[PDB]
């Protein structure tokens, strides 16, 4: 019923290791590029009502 | 000729027989970088005290004109007069600024000067956009380091000062080892030295405070958005060269390559600047200019721009940064040849103008760092020696894939995020 049994399970190990480290590397790159917005700081000083 | 003697205080003089005026001044090696965030603005207050009504009146009665200049690295106090009365300026400078400071620091005078300076700084912070944008660019580039303190002083800190802060600063920084006595115009070096020697003209002992932290550059941005203004003002820069760097003149020439542009003057639309080929079609900007500013510890190389096209800001920034990218890889010889003569004329007017006050400020600020003044002729040969390889070598180091500093105000909603601008510093096709 499954003559592809052995090759499927060894191509899977190759795909999982490649994809699991790609998935982790993407989190570092996502955080590196989002680093300028994560720590962005706002301040509020009410403008004068003269105008 | 420029003549400098270390006898007494360091005395520098540049003689010009043609001039009909003479300037005598004192330049101090302290500036707005020598103060802290709690007494920020003490230098400006000292300047406005020297320029107060009573001091200026007593000066102008004798026929003298007073100038004061505050910067990052020096403070200049200049007395200008006719050539025959150059000795009187030294007497006024001794009697007023140096020997006694009790009269200038009275209660009423201090309160009036403080209220005038507060009004000036308040007007500046709201109604002068291109210059306060550059001030915020400095404040964000060198944050938590001495060079980022604004020269005029903040509104909040200027209130807390009292006369005690002023006298403390005068005790700490107005010293013989920190001062240069400068003479410009129709005066002779020998006469100036003799006139100083006749009086004492001793300032103080020495040993000014040494700063614990040296200025550093941080890639950062500040956005002060205001939708009630008609334009957007933007200043962008990278780290440049300090004074006494081997690449100082290469920096000024690379700045001169792109130059300045005004959309409403007919002539400046025909300049050999290739950048205009991208700007002119859609009227992206009203004006821009390029700068290479140098200080004792670091510098700034970049541009500043103003525009009413609030929907096409990113195109302007993109095209400008692509013109900057061209420097590293494909600068051409004709560009450098035009830049040499444009720079020589640019430097020529700066150092050879009629007004001696500019010469006095430049000579005093120069001898306080170099120890001597470079001549006009020797300046040209270094300018003429610049080649394409030197420009490429400098640009590959100072602006290729480097951090930037940005400061903008107005309708800056069209101004994209930091990273999108930061990625424009490389081509990715090379
Ligand atoms: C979804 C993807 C969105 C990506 C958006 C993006 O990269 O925009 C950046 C940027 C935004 O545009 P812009 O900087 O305002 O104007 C265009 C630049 O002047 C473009 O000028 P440039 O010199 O800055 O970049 C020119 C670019 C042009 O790239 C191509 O023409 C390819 O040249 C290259 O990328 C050459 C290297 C290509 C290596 C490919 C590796 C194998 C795959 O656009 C590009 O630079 C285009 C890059 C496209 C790369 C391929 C994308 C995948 C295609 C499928």
């Amino acid at each position: 019923a499954e003559p592809e049994h052995d090759e499927r399970k060894r191509l899977g190990l190759k795909t999982v290791i490649i994809l699991s480290s790609l998935y982790l590397l993407s989190i570092w790159v996502k955080k590196f590029k989002w680093a300028g917005i994560k720590t962005r700081k706002f301040v509020f000083n009410p403008p004068k009502p003269r105008k | 000729e420029v003549t400098q003697l270390s006898n007494g205080i360091v005395v520098a003089t540049e003689h010009n027989p043609s001039a009909h005026t003479a300037s005598v001044g004192v330049v101090f090696g302290s500036g707005a970088a020598n103060e802290n965030p709690y007494n920020n603005g003490v230098s400006n207050l000292w300047k406005n005290i020297f320029l107060s009504k009573e001091n200026s009146a007593v000066a102008a009665k004798e026929g003298l004109a007073l100038s004061s200049n505050i910067s990052r690295d020096f403070q200049s106090y200049i007395v200008s007069s006719l050539p025959g009365s150059t000795d009187k300026s030294l007497d006024f400078l001794n009697q007023s600024f140096i020997q006694q400071k009790a009269n200038l620091l009275s209660s009423s005078n201090f309160e009036a000067t403080k209220k005038s300076v507060l009004k000036q700084v308040q007007d500046f912070e709201e109604n002068d956009h291109p210059n306060r944008v550059l001030e915020h660019l400095h404040s964000t580039a060198f944050q938590n380091t001495p060079l980022s303190l604004p020269t005029r002083g903040t509104l909040e800190s200027l209130e807390n000062l009292v006369v005690a802060d002023l006298e403390s600063f005068a005790n700490n920084h107005f010293l013989n080892s920190n001062a240069v006595v400068v003479g410009t115009g129709n005066i002779k070096h020998e006469d100036l030295v003799n006139s100083i020697e006749s009086k004492n003209l001793s300032l103080q002992t020495g040993t000014k405070p040494v700063l614990k932290k040296k200025a550093a550059f941080l890639g950062s941005e500040v956005r002060l958005r205001d939708d009630t203004l008609p334009k957007a003002w933007i200043s962008l820069a990278v780290e440049g060269e300090p004074v006494n760097s081997p690449n100082y003149f290469v920096a000024k020439l690379a700045a001169q390559i792109f130059g300045s542009y005004n959309a409403f003057e007919p002539a400046s639309r025909l300049q050999g600047i290739k950048l205009l080929d991208n700007i002119q079609e859609y009227q992206l900007c009203d004006n821009f200019n390029h700068f290479s500013l140098s200080y004792k510890d670091s510098g700034l190389w970049g541009f500043s721009t103003a525009t009413r096209n609030v929907t096409m800001i990113d195109d302007l920034i993109h095209f400008t940064l692509k013109q900057w990218n061209r420097l590293t890889i494909s600068v051409t010889d004709t560009e450098v040849e035009r830049a040499k003569s444009l720079l020589k004329l640019q430097l020529g007017q700066l150092y050879e103008s009629g007004n001696p006050v500019n010469d006095a400020n430049l000579l005093g600020a120069e001898v306080l760092i170099k120890g001597s003044k470079l001549s006009l002729g020797e300046a040209f040969k270094k300018i003429d020696a610049i080649t394409v390889k030197d420009v490429k070598a400098w640009a590959g180091k100072r602006l290729w894939d480097q951090d930037i500093a940005i400061a903008g105000t107005g309708q800056i909603e069209g101004l994209l995020d930091y990273m999108r601008i930061r990625s424009d510093m490389s081509m990715m096709r090379w």
